[PDB]
């Protein structure tokens, strides 16, 4: 079984010379980590020539990295690694990358760096070689791993989760896919349902996802399709949950970004009978809601996908009349976008303003009149003016986009619905992740207290993992990050912003900024004030506050707002009750007439989304950005290295396992007394007078809690000085007697010379001594 | 505590150092350690200045009865073993083979610890007669055998 | 010893004028203002009761003698020196011996030094103690 189709899935060199200790990793400042052979030692500095570059420099012990041997190059599987290290993992990637892989694992993490071209690991023949085996023998594939979930669905019998994860532009949404993908290829009877649910692409990343500054295909949603299954074969059904549609793009597009991709695709004519449906000159250009950035993407055509739209929003058994009843509220915005004035009245052009009527069901003039400036209950009237009125004109645009794409969501699940015997699920989440930029408010909260939650159930998974070396490595050990819940806690506890974005919302600014640091404020180590990190391109905030990846500034100006939306109540009435049956229903009374601010369903949304993971077997793949540059084989270190900082390398809470052959040449200075022995140390241990909860001695390895091993240090440091002033205390005194014989014998020969001397001046001054030397002639 | 025969161990080295300072029955704290080293000691100089002591020549002078309590205070003072002296130079054994180049050596102790004057560092290698390979290696493991095995074997 | 006694013989015809062969105050103070200066009276005086006995050759050859006994020897000295000259340059340093002598030590006194290096042989800089001995005592040179 090898060697046919696996040309970029899956010998060369035993040998080329390494050595031992000689050879090694160092920072480098545009590779991250260069190659190395060192030369010599000077305590700190370290004198070390460059590989393949041939010439030598500085650099501190503390900086140096272990590095492996060969036949461990390229490695299908890091967890089965020496030195699973920072200059270690962002290499063996590169090499596999650079060398056409993608995927990789580590320990239960799944490793594919984005490659920026197209791939033939897809087809049927790959994925027949895939299905069933077990994990070991077939290289590395998300297929390998996509099977092996359902593998386990069955046999072991109970819900799995995948959790896609990585940066933007990272391959999460691009994997997502390729995976209900896979599944699809294993049910067939003896355009499909397998085939419809492939579509539910097509239409939510029309209407869903957006050209980014970063990723021309950024979604804006945080999607969960649920995968359900018979008790026997392939699935049984499906169903999708999204989370926090982006609305602010609907009327804004930050510069060289455009707005939602099927905005662009109305204007393309792909199927000009509708240019007349739409009411709308199929010129991208001069729109305005949707042109703020460019309008063009690059090798993205908007005809033919639009078509290919067109065509699957049929296949998802869409009625003609539903197709439509769809694009026609789509174009609504693109003309709405337009309504000017010129006052409290001047509907300069009421001549496009004259279009939203025809296209919603509501005259238009009604409905100019009603909310130019016209009323609301109680119902009174008051003036709307000039501004609010273009800023009120948004408040429908979006507040609709979204009742917009809810609801098509909500339709798919529908046709996605067949109520056949389900048993278990395969859940898979391509969601956000954490970002920090140079101003983050509210909306760019929610991703991080959602990842944060998504931390909890990380290492929750981990504190498991990890008492499988607590059976591995026979030790009974007896919060590691009990401050992330308190994290959590801040933000999601009842005398917490949300139990009051939610409260205490006589709401302006800071009826509402100042309950906040009173409260849990001044006072937390978590939510703390703000200072200056220097943010770059960098801005405004009002708070700060730390995450299982640092922290983030915030702001909370209109905020109270921000987390609703201004229809103003007699449009919606007015639009409440049209005739356009998506319209009339999108703005329906209650239950009854005569509830949401963003979060009581998102907090609500995101309790139920965590709540099924713990009911799933959960597996993770790991997403990674290649580069900046949208370009297939580059690498960019720095970058590579940032994303390894927060997800399977260091930078929560646990022991610090350590191998004997290492706590010897470690730490054996603290403790000498002794003479190989394994045991080197136990007496080091003891020989320190060690209160041991605070430690366990498994078998070839030593487990501390935390600034344990770090102490060890500490004292090793102050340990070490001493040691050596004493050895050098020592030449010292060695010194002083080295040479006392010597000085002993001149006390006695000064004391010779300044007595004979000392009479030798008194013999001079004798009466008679003159006289004699008065006459020797 | 000391005995009696040792309260003169003291009186007998210290009538020479009254005497190169002047006979006057007092000598120069700074001079205080180096006394405490001829009595075979090893004291640190952060010690000496533990016990009275003095930075530079000529500041304070004692006679013997305080320059008594020095001693024995100076006396309960920590000292290094054998160990001490090889599991803290291995630390600079990457090879572990045993050996630390004299280059090396010299920033040792001539920049760590209580920093030595290369001057004494030239001396105590003449004297302890040390040597380097064609690889300008050393094998302290030794060196810290004289130097602890003391001047006259 | 000999010539030191013959020597210190023939210095006693000198003495003694009245060569009575015995020196008397009117015996002395003569020979005194006939070489340079005189003593004083009461000196004279002072000088004779030095000579528990009267004045002879033997009762003057012993007072002198009472003198240069709890000295050293030369070479104890020419070599009491020796000791501070390492490298053998058979010479001192100026200052080093200097440095010796009234710092360290028997505190030696300025007076005393002055008065000691008054007419030392110091070359450039090296003071020669091989000939300041070998004549702090009286060199053998003819
Ligand atoms: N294996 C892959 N092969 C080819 N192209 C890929 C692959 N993975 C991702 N891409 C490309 O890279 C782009 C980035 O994918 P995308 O789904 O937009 O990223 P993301 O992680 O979901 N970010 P966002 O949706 O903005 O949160 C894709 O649109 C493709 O252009
Ligand atoms: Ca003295
Ligand atoms: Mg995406
Ligand atoms: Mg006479």
């Amino acid at each position: 079984f090898s060697d046919p189709d696996f040309q970029y899935l899956a010998m060369k060199e035993q040998t080329a010379a390494f050595d031992g200790k000689k050879n090694c990793w160092v920072p480098d400042e545009k590779e991250g980590f260069a190659s190395a052979e060192i030369q010599s030692s000077k305590g700190d500095e370290i004198t070390v020539k460059i590989v393949a570059d041939s010439s030598t420099r500085t650099v501190k012990k503390d900086d140096i990295q272990s590095m492996n041997p060969p036949k461990f190059e390229k490695l299908e599987d890091m967890a089965n690694m020496t030195y699973l290290n920072e200059a270690s993992v962002l290499y063996n990637l590169r090499s596999r990358y650079t060398s056409g892989l993608i995927y990789t694992y580590s320990g239960l993490f799944c490793i594919a760096v984005n490659p920026y071209r197209r791939l033939p690991i897809y087809t049927d023949s790959v994925i027949a070689k895939y299905r069933g085996k077990r994990k070991t023998e077939i290289p590395p594939h998300l297929f390998s791993v996509a099977d092996n979930a359902y593998q386990n669905m069955v046999t072991d019998r109970e819900n799995q989760s995948c959790l896609i994860t990585g940066e933007s532009g990272a391959g999460k949404t691009e994997n997502t896919k390729k995976v209900i993908m896979y599944l699809a290829k294993v049910a067939c009877a003896v355009g499909s349902l397998e085939d419809q649910i492939i579509q539910a692409n097509p239409v939510l990343e029309a209407y869903g996802n957006a050209k980014t500054t970063r990723n021309n295909n950024s979604s804006r949603f945080g999607k969960f399709i649920r995968i359900h299954f018979g008790p026997t074969g392939k699935i049984a059904g499906a169903d999708i949950e999204t989370y926090l549609l982006e609305k602010s793009r609907v009327t804004y597009q930050q510069s060289a970004e455009r707005n939602y991709h099927i905005f662009y695709q109305i204007c393309s004519n792909a199927i000009p009978e509708l240019n007349d449906v739409m009411l709308v000159t199929p010129d991208s250009g001069l729109y305005s809601f949707i042109n703020q950035g460019c309008l063009t993407v690059d090798n993205i055509d908007d005809v033919e996908e639009f078509k290919l739209c067109d065509e699957a929003f049929d296949i998802l058994g869409f009625t003609k009349e539903e197709k439509q009843s769809m694009f026609k509220c789509t174009a609504s915005i693109l003309h709405m976008g337009e309504m000017k004035f010129k006052e409290q009245a001047e509907s300069d052009g009421t001549a496009e303003a004259e279009k939203v009527a025809f296209l919603c069901g509501i005259n238009a003039g009604d409905l100019l009149k009603a909310l130019l400036k016209p009323k609301v209950k109680v119902m009174v009237t008051k003036g709307q003016n000039m501004n609010q009125v273009v800023n009120s004109v948004g408040a429908l645009a979006k507040s609709l986009y979204d009742r917009m794409f809810n609801w098509l969501v909500r339709r798919v699940n529908k046709t996605l619905d067949t109520k056949a015997k389900r048993n278990y699920y395969i859940g898979v989440l391509d969601i956000a992740g954490f970002e920090i930029f140079d101003f983050n408010s509210f909306e760019q909260l929610c991703i991080n207290y959602t990842n944060e939650r998504l931390q909890q159930f990380f290492n929750h998974h981990m504190f498991i993992l990890e008492q499988e070396e607590y059976k591995k490595e026979g030790i009974a050990w007896e919060d590691f990050g009990m401050d992330l819940q308190m994290c959590i806690d801040l933000i999601e506890k009842p005398m917490g912003i949300l139990s009051i974005l939610e409260e205490e919302c006589k709401a302006d600014d800071k009826s509402f900024q100042d309950k906040l640091y009173q409260n849990h404020m001044g006072k937390n180590r978590m939510f703390t004030k703000p200072g200056k990190p220097t943010r770059p391109n960098q801005g405004p905030a009002h708070f700060e506050l730390h995450h299982y990846a640092g922290n983030v500034p915030y702001s909370i100006t209109g905020w109270l707002e921000k987390n609703k939306d201004p229809i103003n109540e007699n449009v919606v009435a007015l639009l409440g009750a049209s005739k356009e049956p998506l319209v009339a229903e999108l703005f329906k009374a209650p239950e009854e007439p005569a509830f949401q601010t963003i979060s009581a369903v998102h907090r609500e949304s995101l309790n139920k989304l965590m709540k099924n993971l713990y009911s799933t077997h959960p597996h993770f793949v790991r997403c990674i950005i290649p580069n900046e540059l949208k370009q297939p084989g580059l690498v960019d270190a720095e970058l590579v290295l940032h994303q390894l900082q927060c997800n399977g390398v260091l930078e929560k809470g646990f022991p610090s396992r350590l191998i004997y052959s290492e706590f010897k040449q470690r730490y054996s200075i603290l403790a000498p007394n002794a003479i190989d022995g394994k045991t080197v140390s136990e007496k080091i241990l003891a020989g320190l007078q060690m209160d041991p909860a605070e430690y366990r001695l498994g078998t070839t390895k030593v487990f501390f809690k935390a600034g344990v091993l770090g102490n060890l240090e500490e004292m090793r440091d102050e340990r070490l000085s001493k040691i050596i002033s004493m050895f050098q205390a020592h030449i010292r005194g060695y010194l002083i007697r080295k040479a006392y014989k010597k000085l002993q014998d001149q006390r006695i020969g000064l004391s010779v010379i300044q007595r004979n001397i000392r009479k030798w001046l008194v013999l001079r001054n004798w009466q008679w001594w003159k006289l004699y030397s008065k006459v020797k002639p | 505590k000391l005995s009696q025969d040792e309260i003169d161990d003291l009186k007998d080295v210290f009538e020479l150092f009254d005497f190169w300072d002047g006979r006057d029955g007092a000598v120069d704290a700074f001079k205080l350690g180096d006394v405490c080293r001829c009595l075979g000691i090893n004291p640190r100089n952060e010690d000496v200045f533990a016990v009275g002591g003095t930075h530079k020549m000529g500041e304070k002078s004692l006679p013997f009865e305080e320059f008594l309590p020095a001693y024995e205070g100076l006396m309960d003072c920590e000292q290094g073993t054998f160990a001490d002296y090889m599991e803290a130079f291995k630390t600079f054994d990457r090879e572990g083979q045993g050996f630390i180049s004299g280059a090396e050596l010299r920033h040792v102790l001539t920049a760590l610890g209580e920093r030595l004057s290369d001057e004494d560092v030239d001396e105590i290698i003449k004297l302890t007669d040390l040597q380097e390979d064609l690889e300008g290696n050393v094998k302290y493991e030794d060196f810290v055998k004289k130097v602890m095995a003391g001047p006259y074997p | 010893p000999q010539k030191q006694i013959q020597e210190m013989k023939e210095a006693f015809s000198m003495i003694d004028v009245d060569r009575d062969g015995f020196v008397s105050k009117e015996d002395i103070k003569a020979i005194s203002e006939q070489l340079g200066r005189a003593p004083d009276d009461k000196e004279l005086t002072a000088m004779l009761k030095e000579a528990p006995g009267p004045l002879n050759f033997t009762m003057f050859l012993s007072i002198f003698s009472d003198k240069l006994s709890g000295t050293d020897s030369e070479e104890t000295i020419r070599n009491a020196f020796a000791m501070f000259d390492e490298q053998e340059t058979k010479k001192l340093n100026i200052e080093y011996i200097k440095d010796l002598l009234e710092n360290m030590g028997d505190n030696f006194n300025k007076d005393e030094m002055r008065m000691t290096f008054k007419e030392a042989p110091v070359e450039g800089g090296k003071f020669d103690y091989v000939k300041f001995t070998a004549m702090i005592k009286g060199s053998g040179e003819e």
